[PDB]
């Protein structure tokens, strides 16, 4: 059983209120355009 | 609860007996360790207090498990009161 | 007071192994050397260190130093090995520096 | 923290989870409190 | 003679002299104990190490 | 089926994190187009070693990646870019903006990942003579110092440092961290 | 010594005191096995 998944588990990179910025945070995240 | 010669694993900080196997701190630990010479409080010979001898790998911080986890060099798991190439985990110490 | 003690004689069959030792108290904290003297000529060194050998002498001769012993091992014994062997532990000897020699082993 | 600047209320998007924080250039950018429920970014004291 | 091409021979020798010089600043200690980084990267606990 | 529930638990240094979000779903077996932005509430201790868990529900497998975001003025995630998915998004991650102009853009370089660790130890079991050299009765005077060469040790250097008898242990050209994992050619011991 | 590389048999003839090597960047570029007396060189893995 394979299911194609788009953008699951994306989370804010810190606890900081983030607005109007381009934040380049290298961080442990789930990949995109994969199969689950 | 530690001895007097083994203050030096938590000051300044390295791996050891007391460090890896008894009370572990992180490798990038930045918080405050709590320690004071308190000879009149443990002493009353106090043989009730216990320690851990040795383990297969260096443990991760804040681990406590009351389990029968034997050190051994072989892959075959030993059980009983005495085991072949097996050292007992939980042993008492005196003050 | 440190004096080297060596056994008098040992006899082996040809083609077999030989165990010759020079061992005392705390000899593992010091260096051991070994020499070969044939009857009537100049001595030749055959073991340079605790285990290292010089040139000329092959891998037939080997040894190790651990604890209270330092044992020379001779493998595939031939006719040419019948000579005199001495251990040469250097010591400070109460701040009078001495080159102490052993009593000598005769291998037949 | 120490902030030398003009203080004015804000109406930012907030959570109890997102109680504290700083700017991308690390000025003060997220304050919440039970006394005054508005958020605070310290605009400086017209410095130049 | 190399005297005509010695301008770009000086350019290529200045560049390659800077490159193997930059290898000699790979070699150098700059006050450290070694040119490697394996002296602390080992299993002791490091709050200060 | 109507409800989709998920939590994220991350276990570093004995901690046990909890992230919370609930999401309605209208699909039976497939996954929708939208996202799930969780938010943490509480972090717990455990004290035990956990390698397995046993229980409408979903499981995740975590690998490290690089990500570049974009935020509006209100403070909401508009889009996200996975910098190791395809080299277009790696170019987007390198240029710091989500629009890419026309040309060649020198992003990054690579090298081969190892497969396993290969250790070529000397295959002999022996305790190293630092137990014998340090525990010697006779030492010499300082002008006539004793010298020992030590050749074969497979045993560790852990007894060097890590004892309260060794009061002064300044190491100048090497760290005491390097003592446990090193390999060298020669050992000389000088005693006075 | 910790490192990533693939080693082949070296054609160099080394005297027995020469165990390691120091190159122009002072890294280890030659090495000899402790069991067998063979000689091998050190380069890292493939680049791109």
């Amino acid at each position: 059983a394979y299911t194609n998944s788009f953008t699951r588990g994306v989370y804010y990179p810190d606890k900081v209120f983030r607005s109007s910025v381009l934040h380049s945070t290298q961080d442990l995240f789930l990949p995109f355009f994969s199969n689950v | 609860v530690i001895r007097g010669d083994e203050v030096r694993q938590i000051a300044p900080g390295q791996t050891g007996k007391i460090a890896d196997y008894n009370y572990k701190l992180p490798d990038d630990f930045t918080g405050c360790v709590i320690a004071w010479n308190s000879n009149n409080l443990d002493s009353k010979g106090n043989y009730n207090y216990l320690y851990r001898l040795f383990r297969k790998s260096n443990l991760k911080p804040f681990e406590r498990d009351i389990s029968t986890e034997i050190y051994q060099a072989g892959s075959t798991p030993c059980n009983g009161v005495e085991g072949f190439n097996c050292y007992f985990p939980l042993q008492s110490y005196g003050f | 007071s440190y004096v080297l003690t060596q056994p008098p004689s040992v006899a082996v069959a040809p083609g077999q192994t030989a165990r010759i030792r020079c061992g005392e108290n705390d000899i593992g904290s010091k260096n051991v050397h070994w020499y070969q003297q044939k009857s009537g000529q100049a001595p030749v060194l055959v073991v340079y260190d605790d285990s290292d050998r010089p040139s000329g002498i092959p891998e037939r001769f080997s040894g190790s130093n651990s604890g209270n012993t330092a044992t020379l091992t001779i493998s595939r014994v031939e006719a040419g090995d019948e000579a005199d062997y001495y251990c040469q532990v250097w010591d400070s000897t109460g701040d009078h520096p001495d080159v102490v020699f052993g009593g000598g082993t005769k291998l037949t | 923290l120490t902030g030398t600047g003009v203080l004015t209320e804000s109406n930012k998007k907030f959570l109890p989870f997102q109680q504290f924080g700083r700017d991308i250039a690390d000025t003060t950018d997220a304050v919440r409190d039970p006394q005054t429920l508005e958020i605070l970014d310290i605009t400086p004291c017209s410095f130049g | 003679t190399p005297s005509a091409l010695g301008k770009l021979q000086d350019v290529v020798n200045q560049n390659a002299q800077a490159l193997n010089t930059l290898v000699k600043q790979l070699s150098s200690n700059f006050g450290a104990i070694s040119s490697v980084l394996n002296d602390i990267l080992s299993r002791l606990d490091k709050p200060e190490a | 089926f109507k409800n989709l529930r998920e939590f994220v638990f991350k276990n570093i240094d004995g901690y046990f994190k909890i992230y919370s979000k609930h999401t309605p779903i209208n699909l039976v077996r497939d996954l929708p187009q939208g996202f799930s932005a969780l938010e943490p509430l509480v972090d717990l201790p455990i004290g035990i070693n956990i390698t397995r868990f046993q229980t409408a529900y979903y499981v995740g497998y975590l690998q490290p990646r690089t990500f570049l975001l974009k935020y509006n003025e209100n403070g909401t995630i508009t889009d996200a870019v996975d910098c190791a998915l395809d080299p277009l998004s790696e170019t987007k991650c390198t240029l710091k903006s989500f629009t890419v102009e026309k040309g060649i853009y020198q992003t990054s370089n690579f090298r081969v990942q190892p497969t396993e660790s290969i250790v070529r130890f000397p295959n002999i079991t022996n305790l190293c003579p630092f137990g014998e050299v340090f525990n010697a009765t006779r030492f010499a005077s300082v002008y006539a110092w004793n010298r020992k060469r030590i050749s074969n040790c497979v045993a560790d250097y852990s007894v060097l440092y890590n004892s309260a008898s060794f009061s002064t242990f300044k190491c100048y050209g090497v760290s005491p961290t390097k003592l446990n994992d090193l390999c060298f050619t020669n050992v000389y011991a000088d005693s006075f």
